[PDB]
């Protein structure tokens, strides 16, 4: 029975009425048929409603010859985006200028007036020699080094410790706010890429991996796992590049790699093996949920996956 | 909705009626014979033959034209020669297979060219418009002198995109960047409609070629189809996210094509009530810039070009990339396929007009 | 307009102070324009936190309400 | 290898007079090969031999677009300048050359 | 409400997108401000995309540049606001015509050169 079915796949494959490789083209004749009983005038879905209709010199009461419409024109919804209003260098000079120069006058009233703090003179190990307002700069010399020393170390160490607080906020900040930003997005921009193997795991997993931290929505699809399949990627323009980029120069698709298994490690000489950009357009509606990688046993299988997004038509057979 | 009326519009709309429906009743007898009379293996061979035909098209022939670059590229309904405007605003004609200038034309328009065509009846009254904001019949000549101008048409207000000849030849639609499309007479040369229907421009007219139906291909991208008769659409935004550039129907009422900035080709407008796409396809990788079929006179084969470097043909039924022709050194902006057989004439930014054979 | 009414007393100091908040929140681009401040109040509110920088901006931008306070 | 291609241009252009079969030949050349500067410069000079200036010009321009450094571009362009169309911005040209 | 003639004018995002482009060309000595500077840049070679100002009136002040750029296969946008450009420039001053230059050795070629093919797709 076995080989009878193969048999006949090979009859099928010498010359096929019609083969799944490339959809079918035959135009089946009972729909139409069917279609034209539908429409009973001998025009179409768009002319029905002339329906054979004769008024004075051939003119349609149903629809009005007489009125030109003016319909409703759609506005889009347009996304606000408020402009990064730029600063010339002088502008930032003066900002920079006035804050600050206010801040000094804060402290000098908070300073004079308020007495808050009191303002000590910075020693360094050059003033060490020359400042004598705290004591002992001669009498404890070694202890007065220390001081000198210690409060430079302090110094230096406040600074540290304020870069360490800022980092540490920043890095708190940066969870939330990424939490936060559930933005609408308004147009994805997408590449679909497809190549004839990645028998590879290291490539797999720079696919998985740089897809998971750009947020970016698509799949990679192929056949027969060793077979040929594609990349389809969705998302902001400038992660789609990035995506892009590590695709084409980054990896390295004809390079040779090690598959590891429980038998014995395979050496994978892949020369014939290559990738190619066959899209990379904008796309209405981003209906890619994630990243959903697979292997299909067939191509029927994958058409079908792609079908889930309502989107086969981005597999190209060649 | 307001909904005002006139009266010139009313005598053609009759006659538009009659010629749209008259046709397309022929069409779709001519269309229940051939399923009729087709089986299964030879028509397939034909349609692969064809299909491998487009493919091993090779750039026969590239004649550089104008200073700028070529916008409109249109063959004669009789296909021995080509117009071309640039964005100069000059429509040199070249004899399409030696692809030699007979003349040059540079007073005529002074903004860029938008599309050229020739008048479906054989007597060549070649209209092409402008972002002069103005369409322009040439009544062409081979022997006395190049060209000669016969009517001007000032109707639209802002730069005009996107000219066509409704098939019968009494009506010149234009598609402009203002909100209107407007159809005109071929004879006295005055207006009759103007459709207000987009939020932005008309980028692109087609009249199926029935006569009956027109889409007008909108920078919202709204790509609507106004029956022309009832002043009344049957559309599908939906399709495209960019603007939508290109628009063209297969001869065969059947389809409208869509060409997009998205770079998706969008195929519509079929006898499924839904209206879905039975596909889309992925076009170019930047925006598409025309998109056309050949049906008339031929076999109906999706031929685009876009500003990716790269014209490329698809087999109407499935859809798909059937081969890409490497032939522009840079973005291609407009193309025609020979009515008869294999042989597209081409034009771009790379300011010459190519042949593919 | 309304928020303008409500909380902002809408003279340059309280723009000023406004303008100190979005860099506090971590501007590098002067933070939004304002065609009557009610655009980037709302640009702001992303941020959620208006109305103590301006008690404090007062304070350094002159020390006119710190002398006030000290009187 | 460009120097086949240019020479089938040569060909073409010269020795039969349809200098369009030559173009076509050099975009198929090019086309073949866009990492080479080679084919460029073949039909730029391609362009010079025949009476259309600005169109070798424009070609230039894209070459040194695509690639800046390459000094025969520079030369093709400077040789251009030379046939005295402009007759100005020519030092400058030349200086931006050198840097380049 | 911008004017006609000012084409392609550049849509919210991406005329944003230039106008960052432009402020890290400024950045970079990369640009060359003012119709006069960008025509210059233009007979020389060296721009790579001009960005023009739909709000400069009169606006015919502004219409060669777009002429140039065609004969010259540059791409160009005009963006809406004059003032917007100036200050990515950094000109507190009404800027019209600015021009990105070529260099290669540039941080921000990418950057440019995204740009450059946003504003191609613009043209038709």
């Amino acid at each position: 029975l076995l080989d009878l079915s193969k048999f006949k796949i090979y009859y099928d494959n010498n010359h096929g009425y019609e083969w799944w490789d490339t959809a079918y083209l035959d135009e089946k004749g009972e729909l139409m048929e069917k279609y034209d009983m539908n429409g009973t005038s001998p025009a179409e879905e768009k002319l029905a409603e002339d329906i054979d209709e004769v008024d004075d010199d051939d003119d349609d009461e149903h629809p009005s010859i007489r009125y030109v419409a003016h319909p409703l024109p759609e506005k889009i919804n347009e996304a606000k985006v408020s402009i990064k209003a730029y600063l010339t260098q002088h502008e930032r000079k003066r900002l920079r200028r006035n804050r600050r120069k206010m801040a000094r006058e804060a402290r000098e009233i908070k300073i004079k007036l308020g007495l808050l703090p009191k303002p000590e003179p910075k020693v360094k190990l050059s003033n060490m020699m020359s400042v004598f307002e705290n004591d002992q700069n001669i009498t404890d010399p070694t202890a007065w080094e220390k001081v000198v020393k210690d409060q430079v170390d302090l110094r230096k160490r406040k600074h540290l410790e304020e870069n360490e607080r800022r980092h540490e906020d920043a890095i708190k900040r940066r969870k939330e706010a990424v939490n936060m930003n559930v933005e609408k997005p308004t147009v994805y921009h997408c590449k679909v890429f497809q190549f004839k193997n990645l028998q590879n795991p290291k490539i797999r997993f720079k696919l998985k991996m740089n897809s998971k931290e750009l947020s970016l929505k698509g799949l990679c699809l192929r056949i027969r796992d060793d077979g040929p399949g594609i990349i389809i990627v969705v998302g902001n323009e400038k992660s789609c590049k990035f995506y892009e980029n590590l695709v084409m120069k980054r990896i390295k698709w004809n390079e040779d790699f090690e598959l590891h298994t429980n038998t014995g490690d395979i050496k994978m000489d892949m020369h014939n093996n290559s990738i190619s950009k066959t899209w990379e357009g904008y796309l209405q509606d981003c209906k890619f949920k994630g990243w959903f990688m697979k292997v299909c046993n067939d191509q029927d299988s994958l058409l079908r996956t792609l079908g889930q997004f309502d989107s086969e038509h981005f597999y190209s057979p060649v | 909705f307001f909904t005002p009326a006139t009266s010139e519009l009313i005598f053609a709309r009759r006659f538009l009626i009659n010629y749209s429906l008259e046709r397309s009743r022929k069409r779709l007898q001519k269309e229940m014979e051939r399923h009729q009379k087709f089986n299964t293996r030879q028509e397939l061979l034909s349609r692969r033959t064809e299909l491998q035909r487009m493919a091993n098209l090779e750039l026969a022939g590239s004649q550089l034209v104008s200073t700028k670059p070529i916008s409109a590229v249109s063959l004669s309904t009789d296909d021995m020669v080509v117009a071309t405007g640039s964005w100069a605003g000059d429509l040199q004609v070249l004899n399409s297979q030696t692809l030699q200038p007979l003349t040059q034309k540079l007073d005529s328009h002074v903004g860029k060219i938008g599309a050229i065509d020739w008048h479906p009846d054989s007597n060549n009254q070649m209209i092409s418009c402008a972002e002069d904001g103005l369409i322009k019949n040439f009544q062409y000549s081979n022997e006395e002198g190049g060209l000669r101008l016969l009517g001007d048409l000032v109707g639209h207000e802002r730069r005009i995109s996107d000219v066509k000849y409704h098939p019968s030849g009494k009506f010149i639609g234009s598609a402009s960047h203002d909100m209107t499309w407007r159809l005109w007479d071929a004879s006295t040369h005055q207006e009759l409609l103007l459709q207000e229907g987009h939020d932005k421009g008309v980028f692109s007219l087609s009249f199926q070629c029935d006569g009956s139906l027109v889409c007008s291909g909108g920078m919202d991208s709204l790509s609507m189809l106004w029956d022309i008769r009832s002043g009344s659409k049957v559309m599908t935004l939906a399709g495209h996210s960019k603007p939508i550039y290109t628009v063209a129907w297969s001869p065969n009422g059947y389809q409208v094509a869509t060409g997009g900035g998205d770079g998706i080709i969008n195929v519509w407008d079929i006898r499924k009530r839904d209206e879905g796409q039975l596909n889309q396809i992925l076009a170019h990788r930047n925006i598409v810039t025309q998109v056309r079929f050949s049906k008339e006179d031929g076999g109906k084969k999706l031929v685009s070009c876009g500003y990716d470097n790269l014209i490329n043909v698809y087999s109407s039924d499935t859809w798909l990339k059937m081969g890409s022709l490497a032939g522009h050194t840079d973005k291609i902006i407009s193309l025609d396929i020979s009515n008869n057989s294999h042989f597209l004439v081409s034009g771009g930014w790379d300011r010459s007009i190519k042949l593919w054979n | 307009a309304k928020s303008t009414e409500n909380e902002i007393p809408n003279l340059i100091e309280k723009m000023v102070a406004k303008g100190l908040n979005d860099l506090v929140e971590q501007y590098k681009f002067r933070e939004t324009t304002h065609s009557k401040r009610e655009l980037d109040s709302g640009d702001d509110q992303p941020q959620s936190s208006e109305a103590k920088r301006t008690k404090f901006s007062n304070p350094a931008i002159p020390p006119v309400i710190d002398l006030e306070k000290i009187k | 290898c460009p120097l086949l291609w240019v020479s089938l241009s040569k060909i073409d252009e010269i020795d039969l007079k349809n200098p369009v079969r030559a173009r076509s030949i050099l975009d198929r050349g090019l086309l073949k090969n866009p990492d080479d500067v080679l084919f460029y410069i073949a039909k730029i000079q391609m362009e010079i031999r025949l009476g259309n200036l600005d169109q070798a010009e424009l070609l230039v321009t894209q070459a040194l677009q695509k690639f800046p450094s390459n000094a025969l571009l520079w030369v093709e362009q400077i040789k251009l300048f030379k046939h005295g169309n402009k007759s100005s911005l020519k030092k400058t040209i030349f200086q931006d050359a050198l840097r380049r | 409400a911008p004017n006609p003639k000012a084409f392609p004018l550049a849509d919210a995002a991406l005329t944003q997108q230039i106008l960052d482009v432009v402020q890290q060309a400024a950045n970079l000595r990369q640009l060359k401000k003012g119709a006069n500077e960008a025509t210059k840049t233009l007979n020389r070679g060296i721009s790579e995309f001009i960005i023009m100002a739909a709000d400069c009136e009169p606006i015919e002040i502004l219409l060669h540049l777009p002429l140039l750029c065609e004969d010259k296969n540059v791409p160009y946008v005009f963006v809406p606001s004059r003032v917007a450009l100036g200050r990515a420039c950094g000109v507190s001053r009404p800027v019209i015509a600015a021009s990105i230059t070529t260099n290669d050795a540039s941080a921000i070629k990418t950057q440019i050169y995204a740009v450059k093919d946003k504003i191609e797709t613009l043209l038709i």
